[PDB]
């Protein structure tokens, strides 16, 4: 075409280039940090699970997506959506808490109605256990208690990773009456529910926490992805670019001279 | 049930208003971190 | 003749661009080969004779001095255009304004980058 | 360029062989969407293939559109359908590479040839979606698009 | 021996440390779980944990809440919702919160509230336990 | 720019071209008066060149902008032709500062146009090569020394194509 468009290419994608990184950056630095106050949390969610772990409850009658509030800065919330819809499949009482408003997003699947309630912006100045124990009391109240389902998370892995998870979840202290619970003894519907009750916040926190550094990792990435676009990108174009503005000039030596030397 | 389970009360709200009330105690030093490690930017909705 | 009437003046060439043309215009005209960009190629030469006549001197000169700013407007940031290249390549650096800013009303609305006095850090009031 | 320019005028059936498609290692080297015949019909190449072709030629001159569009935004948040199609249109893609026949030299492989039918055939089934919850390798290089399958199976291992 | 984790969401103290004991403000009150008690399931009261490590320490703590479990596994785990050494908490605040605290029970109403103000008075003595 | 490349280089030459008995020639190509200028009291002040002393180790030669295109365009000739008279009979391994040989091959288009003669696209003379190539092979290593060029180069529009 010309260079001109090419430049207003050119243009947009060095502003890309910039943008991808700002945004990657920043992303990186959420992200390290996020993981990095990630380790007593670490230690302490993989806490939570103590022994849910060691005897899971079953819940025939508790669905809860859990993403941030943003994504497409990657596929982030796509995960959890399918795993979440694909959940909802399963289950029961599809009653479902969306932990990030891209579940508000993606659920509207029938779960616009099925929505329990919804927390918010928890990104973008980070979650907490303060947060944490917000989404968890509030939620137990309601005749929502466990209907099984799955807290559904962006569990993350490692930097590069995260694999996006789905639980178990059961409030039941009834089948927590069952099993092991005996065990490991010293138990009440209280302190059942009192550590179960703890434990989901643990987890709703924990989670979170992962979610979180999931998605900060994600955007970071997805502003990986974009910026080692966009460096090549630019790069084989401003060849081309410049080939054809040579060609410009030797053309148009041409058609100036030699097409307008003597010859026109 | 009694007054952290009043009558209701969650184990959460109990303890969180515990663990707040920690918060509340020790010194000043760490209570800077204290709300930063207890944020609520948990904003609500049904939906 | 001020500078060496050891006398300092300033002259603002606006604009040399339109020299440029004139010029070419000129050169072309009287078919008779012209250079570079279809711009005759001692144009620069052109300007740099006439250019380095503006001058910092010494004493003997009366210590006058002849400064010198001369203009080239840009059409849509073509520097690249040979000829004002040129230009760039004899100045004692250029400056830059933009648009953007001016309109944004930043004014000076100066591209910083490209504003440049090569080295004319030389004769800066320490103050400054 | 003017030449080519001019050489359209004459033309009947052009073959446009990409240097883009090409370098992907593909013989036939192509540029479909302007590898043409003027006599595209749905009379003399009957609809059968004319339409089949235009759906095609659609989707691929969609694909098209999406080349652009990943490329730039990567991929994968686009509609699923397209992403189908991107890897449909790569069968297809591969589909239309065919192994040189005499270029066992070349390919080592022989070539194939594809009666008409099982190629508007071919294309509808990929259309079908027959083969698409499938891996995308097996495509390429082939001859009728059953072999494709066939290709597929051998593939599927 | 016993493997204890101790743990607050902020810190992770002890991760299943031998330590020999731990006694805990569990809302047992305690149970001062030995390496041979019994495998237990607790929620945590505010009070101190005391973590008898078997490495001739004691070391001291206030936890306010949370829960405690015990493993059938020689693993305890103290997930503390606040977890301190008694090492950060402030006497000088304990005070000052305390008669506050009881004050405003005096004007506490709801049974709710008055539960947690006591809940607050009595977090100031539990913090008092040690503070 | 301006940053005491030209220093560098008389550190250079201090280095060597006193270190080995290298000689300097500077021939300076499309030279402001003022670029000259600020050499000259460089080496002056220096005393690279000392105008009392042969430790004025340089010649300075100048080929500047202000002046006809052959003057110029030649300087580069020159230039070669003073550094041979020093490498072959002063032995030499000369340094040989063709500062900025841009412009002279600027000069050379310049010219080339203006020779009646189409330079070439890019505005370039056709001969750019040879120009070059024949000045190039005059600058090299023999059984007479050295002519080691340490030659200003301009990154034309800044681009290379």
């Amino acid at each position: 075409a010309t260079l001109k468009d090419i430049t207003r290419r050119l243009k947009s994608i060095k502003n890309i280039q910039k943008i991808t990184k700002s945004m990657k950056m920043v992303a990186a630095a959420k992200y390290a940090r996020a993981e990095r106050e990630l380790k007593p949390a670490r230690v302490y969610g993989v806490g939570s699970l103590a022994l849910y772990e060691k005897a899971d409850i079953k819940t025939p009658e508790l669905i809860i997506g859990v993403s941030s509030d943003r994504g497409l800065c990657g596929a982030i919330h796509s995960s959890v959506a399918k795993q979440m819809k694909s959940e909802a499949a399963n289950l029961k009482e599809v009653k479902i808490i969306g932990v990030g408003d891209k579940i508000r997003s993606i659920l509207h699947r029938t779960h616009s109605d099925q929505f329990l309630v919804t927390f918010k912006e928890v990104g973008r100045r980070p979650p907490t256990f303060g947060d944490a124990s917000v989404i968890a009391l509030e939620l137990l109240n309601s005749g929502y208690e466990f209907d099984e389902g799955s807290i559904i998370f962006n569990r993350f892995r490692s930097v590069i990773s995260y694999k996006t998870e789905e639980k178990p979840i059961f409030s039941l202290d009834t089948i927590s009456s069952a099993e092991s619970m005996s065990i490991y003894d010293d138990i009440d519907a209280d302190v059942l529910r009192n550590y179960q009750e703890y434990s989901l916040a643990n987890i709703i926190y924990y989670s979170l926490k992962e979610s979180t550094t999931s998605e900060q990792s994600a955007r970071m990435t997805a502003m990986d992805n974009a910026s080692k676009n966009a460096s090549e990108m630019i790069d084989k174009l401003t060849l081309t670019f410049n080939r054809t503005r040579q060609a410009v000039i030797t053309k148009e030596l041409i058609e100036i001279i030699s097409g307008a030397a003597a010859l026109d | 049930v009694a007054y952290w389970r009043q009558a209701g009360l969650s184990y959460i709200r109990y303890s969180q208003i515990c663990a707040k009330a920690v918060r509340d105690a020790l010194k000043t030093e760490f209570k800077a971190n204290a709300m930063k490690t207890s944020g609520s930017t948990i904003k609500i909705v049904k939906v | 003749y001020f500078r060496d009437n050891g006398k300092h003046a300033l002259i603002i060439y606006d604009d040399l661009s339109k020299q440029a043309v004139a010029y070419r215009q000129m050169s072309l005209l009287l078919r008779r080969p012209p250079g570079r960009e279809a711009y005759p190629g001692d144009v620069f030469y052109l300007h740099s004779r006439l250019l380095e006549r503006a001058a910092k001197m010494n004493d003997a000169f009366g210590g006058g001095s002849l400064t010198a700013l001369p203009v080239i407007e840009t059409q849509a940031g073509d520097v690249s255009a040979y000829i004002p290249t040129n230009v760039i390549s004899i100045t004692d650096g250029q400056i830059f304004l933009e648009t953007e800013l001016f309109y944004k009303g930043i004014r000076p609305a100066i591209n910083v980058g490209l504003s440049v006095s090569r080295v004319g850090s030389a004769a800066q009031t320490r103050a400054m | 360029d003017p030449a080519p320019a001019t050489t359209f005028a004459h033309l009947d059936a052009t073959t446009v062989l990409s240097r883009a498609i090409a370098e992907l290692g593909i013989y036939p080297a192509v540029d479909p969407l302007d590898s043409t015949s003027r006599i595209m019909d749905p009379n003399i190449v009957g609809s059968e293939h004319y339409d089949v072709a235009r759906g095609v030629q659609k989707i691929l001159q969609d694909y098209k559109s999406l080349q652009d569009i990943i490329a730039i935004l990567g991929m994968d948040e686009l509609s699923e359908e397209d992403k189908l199609t991107v890897s449909r249109a790569r069968k297809i893609q591969r589909f239309l590479s065919q192994p040189f026949q005499v270029a066992e030299v070349f390919t080592g492989h022989l070539g194939k040839l594809v009666p008409l039918k099982e190629t508007i055939k071919g294309f509808q089934q990929i259309l079908a979606g027959e083969y698409d919850h499938l891996p995308e390798q097996a495509f390429y290089m082939v001859g009728p698009i059953e072999e494709a399958v066939a290709k597929a199976d051998k593939l599927a291992e | 021996q016993m493997s204890f984790t101790f743990a607050s969401p902020t810190q992770v103290f002890f991760n299943s440390a031998n330590v020999r004991q731990v006694d805990v403000p569990t809302q047992t009150g305690a149970f001062g779980i030995l390496a041979a008690h019994v495998p237990t399931l607790q929620v945590l009261r505010p009070g101190l944990v005391v973590v008898h490590a078997e490495d001739g320490t004691t070391s001291k703590y206030f936890v306010s809440s949370g829960s405690v479990t015990v493993n059938a596994d020689s693993s305890v785990q103290l997930l503390a919702e606040e977890a301190v050494t008694l090492d950060m908490l402030d006497l000088g605040a304990a005070k000052a919160n305390l008669e506050k605290a009881q004050s405003e029970l005096l004007g506490a109403a709801d049974e709710a509230t008055r539960a947690e103000i006591q809940i607050r008075i009595e977090a100031n003595e539990a913090l008092v336990k040690a503070l | 720019a301006g940053v005491g490349k030209t220093v560098l280089i008389m550190e250079l030459i201090n280095n060597v071209a006193k270190a080995h008995g290298g000689y300097s020639v500077f021939a300076g190509v499309g030279e402001r008066t003022r670029e000259g200028n600020d050499l000259y009291h460089e080496m002056i002040e220096s005393g690279v060149i000392n105008l009392k002393d042969a430790t004025s180790k340089v010649a300075l030669v100048y080929g500047q902008m202000n002046e006809p295109p052959g003057a110029r365009a030649r300087v580069a000739l020159t230039g070669l032709t003073v550094a041979e008279y020093f490498r072959d009979q002063e032995g030499q391994d000369v340094l040989l500062f063709i500062d900025n040989i841009f412009r002279f091959t600027q000069a050379g288009s310049e010219v080339s146009a203006l020779l009646g003669r189409i330079p070439s696209a890019v505005g370039y003379q056709p001969t750019l090569a040879t120009d070059m190539g024949t000045m190039q092979e005059r600058i090299t290593t023999t059984k007479k020394g050295s002519i080691t060029s340490v030659q200003a180069i301009y990154v034309p529009a800044d681009d290379l194509t």
